[PDB]
């Protein structure tokens, strides 16, 4: 469930800049929404 | 739970002396026998892998060099009663200059068990009964001599007691084939044919412990050349 | 007797227990504490939770304790625990891990018998080479070159991982390590000095000096590394 | 079944549900008969086996040289409770020189066993016991209970099925008294016999004889020493 | 519910349902009076046989806790063994240290302390037996106090405790116990002890009769056997 | 005694019998501690329920020493247990070190029999908060000890029934360069407004330690400071 | 005092609390155990390695005496205390026979030790199995296993932790005598066991020997990378 | 101490 | 009235913070049936109680609430007997004590001091249940004159005027208070007066001189004195003829 809440949120970031390819950057600020805060 | 350790059932049974006894049922089988030549005492190992060393596994102990015990059940549980056996004795030869009557021995022993509480005890007093099963067997003034000892502190003498997780059907076997008199080699080797019909593995001269105490000779745990020479047979 | 009794130093069914990691959970919720080790000295840097306007500032440290003339501890958890526990670390107090290993005894002598709660503490300490270590309600320390206890510990301690250059790092930049997770891990988007507590062991002249860093030192950290985070804004 | 946890728990009907299972242990054990005379006091105890490859249990315990009683219970309370009694009766000679009266020992075993019955997380000694003494005031039978309540009885029985043999002893106590050692002896086999089963009879195996009298000290028979007590006594109807 | 497990538990009504479950201990027990005259003190117990079997003599439940000073028990009879030594220690330590024999109001409030010392903890259960002390002396004269497992020791004139408590209370009541002396209040025992016994439910009692007064010198002894075979028989007489 | 611990860790990780003590607190009369420049005041609301109770028979705020003081929150007799604690705790130092105790010192130890409350066996936490005031090295000293055993510095402070709404009032009312007796109209007017009712000389009490030690005011001190606020 | 009997006997004969102490044993890392010919081998797995842990204090290998050497399996603060009194009874016996202890020794003072905290009021059982190798003073390598129940064993190879059993099961197909030849091929076997669990690979391998009249020497992480990929090698040879 | 206690 | 736990079975806090074992203690105080009245005077202190003998049968000599603690102090008991008893016992013990160890008699502020502080144990330990009784000391002072303290199973103290403890305590206290209010220093039959009268119409018995134990403290003779049926049938008979 991480991985797949971690895919998913790497996925809206990519969506909000507008993108289709996802960035490892976009991947960090996933680990520390789901995992974190 | 609720309940404490020193607490009796309905029935008038102690529960934790039972649940004790519940416990032996879990260990491997063991089997004495007594005859006029002498005291048999054999167990079987239980070997749970091949990399495990049988020789680690003591589960027939020299408690003087005139008794032997076999155990049954929670062997850690056993050291304690162990110990206090072969304490006990050199005491009595330290102020008597006399080996102990197996009789003897085997009441020492049992007075510890129940010796177990909660509340208003010493420090050092255990928590619960010795979930082990001991046989006790020797040679004394009254010849050969085989008794059995279990968590409630009852013991008894025993011309032929089995014990364990076969104990059942051990006893039924011996009841069929002992006879007051009979020759220690016949008692080893009906011992042996129970055991192997009671294993879930086969019986060879790895995964069985067997020890003879006879009048005259010392407490003598039997090797692997004379278990082979025994088991060839059956 | 047997009634009122809530068995804390027993087993759970899966092997766990229950009250150590109550008393973990515990230390979840209290105060972020932060040590970050250098090739010059090591720091503690304990997020207040003592703001409010009308608390006395009388007391050298609030979670940072002077253990001995070589070593000094914080605590998260329960703050009258970690007194008891800092007390009894004076009285033993000596090499860091000794000094760790016998409060650990003592933590895990209370989780195996006697009934009583365990401490609901976890330890950072940092002492003279130059080591941190880190010790749980359970008795279990380990040494570490950065680690945090306390609220949003695993953010700061992957923060650390990502972060934390091994080998290369003098004071200054393990005070602004420090600066820059404690920014992340506290919700305060300035984090002022106020809120934070920084503390410094290093040699100088053959000695142990552990100095807890004025509130201007702090702003000086905090405004430094605010304007390197706006150089770095100014890449976007 | 919340007021019959612990021995310090009243029930609301004024009851100690952990002693009266300490008591139901004595219903458990093999039945024992302790009756007296005018001049003897003798125990007949119905020993158990486990199987028929093992010993049978013994019931009667020698205590003192004049005092030697029956169990029935918990082995090891029993042992116990021997064991307080036996050292009872030495410091009895050790200080006055003199053996202790029955009745001033039986009173110490019931303070002893009371103690357990009122403390937390202590148990009843799950063991009652079938004394016989003789001293100054001729022949004694006391019953002890786990409840450490005691009786002085003319002739008692416990144990399971002990209360056929009460109901012999009820309807023969008259002549008790005024009978030899062999009638005595007979009479307590007799109501031995009651307490078995219709096809079980007396065997030297599981019956063991400890008498005490005037002139003669506490001695215990057994299977060997049995015989000329039971071919005496005829098969029942 | 929870709130009579243990002694110290206040009930929500501010009652202690362990004592109030020994003191129903003792209810369940046969009767036993006592009568203060006016020159002594006279204990009768109706002291059932539950067999034929018991001697004559066993389960006394008249004790005598001091050569002047007898305890009649009703209750536990082990509990009431127990606080008979309890009061015999009492009364052994009061003549070892003060040099006279204890006074029944001393003794009484003593033994009394002792029984409370056991309603207040988790670690004991209150005692389940209530007695009466009873003593006489030239100087203090004749006393006799009852204790309950709580611990409430009162001074009486007459006294009963155990199942037909109120009806032998009733009977007493009747007598002119501050005038009559004991060779009166013996038979008077006698036949309120008859009168309270139940023969068609538990039944073959025996009489246990003793005294202390000024005819047996302030000594609390057994009622000699053919005063209480002459009281057993006008108690006998007395139910027609 | 039992030998267990009565307070243990909730599942979400709270010593839930110290939060009932502290439950227990909150629900005492309101007590207020205001440290100014020259001194610290302790004053609480020392009602009765009627007359007939002798108000000068039992005080609430104590003395410990010639200059420390305590005024509780929460249950009277744990209030008197702790202070012959502070008083035993203080005596033991003296005789150690021929010096009175600090005001610090001996809110750590008493912090430190609080929090042994909530670790021993078979016993449940004081139900008291302590504001414990002194003078030390030409300088006052204000501590709260709350039932958990944990101590805090406080420049002003309120603790009891309402002292959530006492501390606001102190944070819009208390500045550092107050002076002693205008700390007094301060705390009094903390008082007043939990208070119900009307305060007189008797039903409340006002203890003030200065250079001169502590003391507990006399009630016609009282009087006159009360006058002083109509 | 807490006298309290934390270990009591189930219904069903079973002490409850020494069974959830060996389930607690069996959350914990690999260790395995390996007695070869002139080598005693231990190799734990390092659970996770974070770049921020100093690896010398979390160290799951300690040397009980210059001769002998455990490897525990369960709560770490249990394992220091057991491992501490284990110390200090070598130090009394070399102090009393003046002679260092053999591994039956110490394997049975500490089991006795466990089975004491199973059977105390006030104490619950400890929650670590031990896997304690060395060499007695004829030169014969030893290798003993203890459980949170007191019982200990005589192994030729075993495993405890949470990948016990397919280690053990491994362990039960490959431990031969030409696997024991050398004391590379022995401790080749033992990370080959480690690396039927571990899933990384070396850089998870905490691996320590001891070879007969010499101290326990710690394996450094090249010395297990360069057995890693002697291992890698000899895999592509057999396919 | 005990003026203390007492006042 | 939220519990959580053991709260109801043992002095351990409830969720808002009462302890009920302590509370249950308080109405075991009631549980006797009884009311006692202490009157404090300009130079007297009275205790009085209602005696109840249900039957002829009872010694009514040695139904006594009224305990001579020491010479100096009196004190009258309401609630459990058997704890009363014990409380009065501790309180001799502790009065002997202070004479033995300080040389002077036990002021009666500090022996409730005591008393309350041995109770207040009663309600932190979980192992024991409070006593469930109220102590009222009455005793003459060197310098402050009569005392009058009540003495709760809480723990808790404070000196009176004028209090009541048993099941009409708060009428009583009602009574008490209406009469305070007027503000008198009431002579030695004043307070003897206005307790027996406030005893009277609480319970509305309109006594004989035997259902009530009045004891006094003067300052003329600082001892504890019981008075007499003959002596209390003195103040009955000046109360009726008023």
């Amino acid at each position: 469930a991480d991985i797949k809440a971690i895919c998913t949120e790497a996925g809206l970031m990519a969506l909000r800049e507008r993108r289709m390819k996802v960035t490892n950057e976009d991947f960090k600020k996933s680990k520390e929404n789901v995992l974190y805060k | 739970y609720d309940r404490g350790v020193n607490t009796f059932s309905p029935e008038g049974r102690l529960f934790q002396v039972e649940y004790a006894i519940e416990a032996i049922k879990l260990g491997s089988t063991a089997i004495g026998i007594q005859t006029s030549e002498g005291v048999c005492l054999a167990v079987e190992k239980r070997i749970t892998s091949p990399l495990m060393e049988p020789s680690s596994i003591e589960k027939i102990v020299e408690i003087d060099a005139h008794i032997g015990c076999a155990m049954s059940g929670l062997i850690a549980d056993a050291k304690t009663l162990i110990d206090k056996a072969r304490v006990e004795t050199q005491n009595h030869w330290f102020t008597y200059n006399e080996t102990m009557t197996v009789e003897s021995v085997t009441q020492a022993v049992s007075n510890l068990a129940l010796q177990f509480g909660e509340e208003d005890a010493d420090p050092g007093a255990m928590s619960r009964p010795f979930g082990v099963a001991l046989l006790f067997g020797g040679v004394d003034e009254k010849g050969p001599q085989l008794f059995h000892m279990d968590p409630s502190g009852t013991f008894v003498q025993c011309d032929a007691r089995a014990i364990g997780s076969a104990s059942e059907g051990a006893q039924s076997s011996l009841q069929e084939v002992y006879h007051k008199s009979m020759t220690l080699k016949e008692a080893i080797k009906s011992s042996l044919i129970i055991l192997k019909q009671v294993m879930e593995e086969k019986l060879n001269a790895t995964n069985i412990e067997l020890a003879t105490v006879q009048p005259g000779q010392n407490f003598h745990m039997f090797t692997k050349e004379e278990l082979e020479e025994v088991i060839k047979d059956i | 007797s047997r009634r009122y009794d809530s068995r804390t130093t027993i087993f759970s069914p899966e092997g766990r227990l229950y009250q150590v990691e109550y008393a973990m959970e515990a230390i979840g919720h209290a105060g972020t504490c932060l040590g970050i080790l250098a090739n010059d000295g090591v720091l503690l840097a304990a997020e207040r939770r003592n703001i409010h306007k009308l608390l006395d500032e009388v007391f050298f440290s609030e979670k940072i304790y002077k253990l001995n003339e070589d070593m000094a501890c914080s605590v998260a958890g329960i703050t009258s625990d970690a007194n008891v526990l800092t007390n009894e670390l004076r009285l033993i107090a000596i090499p860091c891990e000794q000094l760790v290993t016998a409060l650990c005894d003592i933590k895990q002598a209370y989780t195996q018998f006697g009934g009583k709660r365990p401490f609901g503490v976890s330890l950072l300490y940092i002492g003279w080479g130059f080591q941190l270590y880190q010790s749980d309600p359970s008795g279990n320390y380990g040494g570490w070159k950065a680690t945090c206890i306390g609220n949003n510990s695993a953010a700061a301690v992957s923060m650390l991982k990502q972060d934390y250059k091994e080998g290369e790092m003098t004071l200054k930049s393990a005070l602004a390590l420090a600066i820059k997770v404690l920014n992340k891990t506290m919700d305060v988007s300035k984090l002022s000095a106020e809120k934070v507590e920084i503390a410094t062991l290093t040699r100088e002249n053959g000695k142990t000096v552990i100095r807890v860093l004025k509130q201007k030192e702090v702003e000086q950290l905090i405004k430094k590394h605010e304007e390197e985070e706006a150089k770095a804004e100014r890449e976007k | 079944n919340q007021y019959d946890n612990d021995v310090t728990v009243w029930s609301p009907q004024g009851r100690i549900h952990q002693i009266e299972y300490a008591m139901e242990a004595v219903k458990q054990g093999s039945a024992t008969v302790g009756l007296k005379s005018k001049t003897h006091a003798v125990l007949v105890a119905l020993k158990r086996a486990q199987s028929e490859l093992a010993a049978h249990q013994k019931k009667i315990l020698h205590v003192d040289n004049h005092i030697g009683i029956s169990i029935a219970g918990l082995t090891a309370d029993a042992r116990l409770l021997c064991n307080f009694m036996r050292q009872e009766c030495l410091d009895s000679r050790f200080v006055f020189d003199r053996p202790l009266p029955v009745s001033r020992l039986v009173s110490l075993i019931g303070s002893k066993t009371q103690i357990p019955t009122q403390r937390y997380g202590r148990r009843p000694y799950g063991v009652g016991l079938l004394i016989a003494g003789y001293d100054d005031m001729g022949p004694h039978i006391f019953q002890t209970c786990p409840s450490a309540n005691y009786f002085d009885c003319r002739a008692m029985s416990i144990g399971a099925r002990s209360q056929s043999a009460r109901t012999y002893l009820e309807r023969h106590m008259s002549e008790f008294m005024e009978c030899n050692l062999n009638e005595l002896v007979k009479h307590g086999l007799r109501a031995l016999r009651e307490t078995l089963p219709a096809e079980q009879d007396l065997t030297t195996k599981n019956v063991s004889i400890g008498i005490v009298g005037k002139d003669l000290e506490f001695t215990i028979y057994d299977d060997d020493d049995v015989s000329p007590f039971l071919e005496g006594l005829e098969e029942r109807p | 519910t929870g709130y009579d497990l243990s002694a110290s538990t206040f009930s929500p009504d501010g009652r202690v349902f362990q004592v109030e479950y020994a003191m129903k201990a003792v209810e369940n027990s046969s009767t036993a009076i006592g009568i203060r005259c006016k020159d002594g003190v006279v204990f009768g117990v109706e002291k059932l046989v539950l067999s034929k079997l018991y001697e004559e003599g066993s389960n006394k439940r008249l004790f005598n806790v001091d050569r002047h000073v007898g305890m009649a028990v009703a209750g536990l009879l082990a509990d009431a063994r127990s606080l008979a030594d309890i009061a015999r220690e009492e009364a052994s330590n009061f003549r070892s240290n003060f040099g006279y024999n204890i006074p029944l109001k001393h003794l009484a409030d003593r033994v009394a302390m002792y029984v409370h010392a056991y309603t207040l903890y988790s670690a004991v259960r209150p005692f389940g037996c209530s007695f009466m002390l009873g003593s006489y002396s030239v100087n203090d004269g004749a006393q006799l106090y009852m204790i309950d497992p709580s611990g409430v020791s009162y001074g009486y004139w007459g006294c009963a405790i155990g199942k037909a408590r109120q009806a032998a209370k009733t009977e007493i009541e009747k007598l002119q116990m501050k005038e009559m002396t004991c060779r009166d209040i013996v038979k008077e025992v006698a036949k309120i002890i008859y009168i309270v016994h139940d023969e068609v439910k538990d039944k073959a009692f025996e009489l246990e009769l003793s005294w202390v007064g000024e005819l047996t010198n302030g000594r609390h002894e057994i009622v000699p056997k053919d005063i209480r075979e002459e009281a057993e028989k006008y108690a006998k007489e007395s139910l027609k | 005694g039992y030998s267990f611990s009565l307070t243990t860790f909730s599942p979400s990780g709270k010593l839930v019998q110290i939060e009932y003590a502290l439950a227990a607190v909150a629900g005492g009369a309101p007590s207020v501690g205001i440290k100014a420049a020259n001194g610290v005041v302790l004053a609480t609301e020392k009602k009765q329920k009627s007359i007939l109770y002798d108000e000068r028979s039992v005080h609430k705020v104590e003395p410990i020493t010639k200059h420390i003081g305590l005024v509780y929150s929460g249950m009277g007799p744990d209030y008197r247990v702790l202070v012959h604690r502070a008083r035993k705790l203080a005596q033991q130092y003296y005789l150690v070190y021929q010096e009175p105790i600090p005001t610090a010192q001996l809110v750590q130890r008493v912090a430190s029999v609080m929090q042994e409350y909530t670790q021993s066996g078979g016993v449940r936490p004081f139900g008291v908060s302590l504001l414990i005031c002194g003078w030390n090295e030409g300088r006052p000293y204000l501590f709260q000890s709350d039932p958990s055993g944990a101590y805090f510095a406080w420049k002003a402070t309120a603790m009891g029934k309402n002292y959530v709404n006492g501390k606001t009032f102190l944070e819009k009312r208390y500045n550092e360069d107050l002076e002693l007796e205008d700390a007094i109209h301060t705390a009094i007017l903390t008082l007043k407004e939990s208070f119900e009712g009307q305060m007189t000389e008797d039903n409340i009490e006002v203890g003030i330690c200065n250079e001169a030690g502590f003391r507990r005011l006399t009630p016609t001190e009282v009087k006159d400071y009360l006058a002083a606020i109509a | 005092s807490y006298d309290r009997a934390i270990t009591v006997f189930s219904p069903d004969g079973h002490l409850f609390q020494v069974e959830y102490a060996q389930e607690a044993v069996k959350k914990g890392s690999t260790a395995v155990g390996v007695r070869g010919r002139d080598i005693v081998v231990l190799g734990v797995e390092k659970k996770s390695v974070a770049k921020l842990q100093d690896e010398r204090t979390v160290r799951k290998i300690c040397a009980l005496d210059d001769n002998v050497c455990m490897a525990f399996a369960g709560l770490t603060a249990d394992a220091r205390i057991v491992i501490n009194r284990a110390r200090v009874e070598c130090q009394s016996h070399r102090l009393t026979v003046e002679d260092p202890v053999t591994v039956e020794y110490i394997t049975r003072y500490i089991a006795s030790l466990k089975q004491r905290y199973t059977q105390s009021n006030g104490r619950r059982p400890f929650g670590i199995s031990a896997l304690i190798v060395g060499f007695d003073f004829d030169g014969t390598p030893r290798l003993y296993q203890t459980d949170p129940s007191g019982t200990y064993h005589a192994w030729k190879a075993n495993a405890i932790g949470r990948g016990a059993k397919s280690v053990r099961e491994f362990l039960e197909k490959n431990y031969t005598d030409e696997a024991i030849e050398t004391d590379d091929l022995t401790i080749k076997l033992v990370i080959k066991a480690l690396l039927e669990v571990v899933q990384s690979g070396g850089k998870n391998i905490e691996l320590a020997v001891m070879r007969r009249d010499q101290s326990l020497k710690i394996l450094n992480p090249e010395e297990i990378e360069k057995y890693v990929a002697e291992i890698e090698k000899e895999k592509e040879e057999n396919e | 101490l005990h003026s203390l206690s007492t006042g | 009235g939220s519990s959580a736990g053991f709260d109801r079975h043992i002095t351990i806090f409830s969720p808002e913070g009462r302890l009920y074992q302590v509370e249950y203690a308080f109405k075991a105080i009631n549980q006797g049936g009884l009311t006692s009245v202490a009157v404090r005077g300009k130079d007297c202190a009275v205790i009085v109680t209602q005696k109840k003998v249900p039957d002829k049968l009872l010694d009514s000599s040695t139904v006594t609430h009224l305990f001579k603690i020491t010479e100096n102090i009196g004190c009258v008991m309401t609630g459990m007997t058997a704890d009363s008893r014990s409380q009065v016992q501790r309180a001799r013990y502790e009065a002997a004590n202070w004479k033995y160890k300080y040389g002077y008699e036990i002021p009666v502020d500090m022996l409730c001091k005591r008393i309350a502080d041995i109770s207040q144990v009663y309600t932190q330990n979980a192992e024991m249940r409070p006593l469930g009784c109220c102590m009222i000391l009455i005793g003459i002072d060197e310098e402050q004159g009569p005392q009058v303290y009540k003495c709760d199973p809480a723990g808790y103290y404070c000196g009176f005027k004028a209090t009541a403890a048993g099941v009409k305590q708060t009428e009583s206290t009602s009574f008490l208070e209406k009469k305070v209010k007027k503000k008198f220093d009431w002579t030695f039959e004043q307070t003897v007066e206005t307790a027996i009268t406030c005893l009277s119409t609480v319970l509305s018995i309109d006594f004989k001189p035997s259902e009530i134990e009045v004891g006094v403290v003067t300052v003329e003779n600082p001892k504890f004195r019981i008075l007499t049926e003959a002596e209390i049938d003195a103040h009955l008979v000046a109360l009726a003829e008023r």
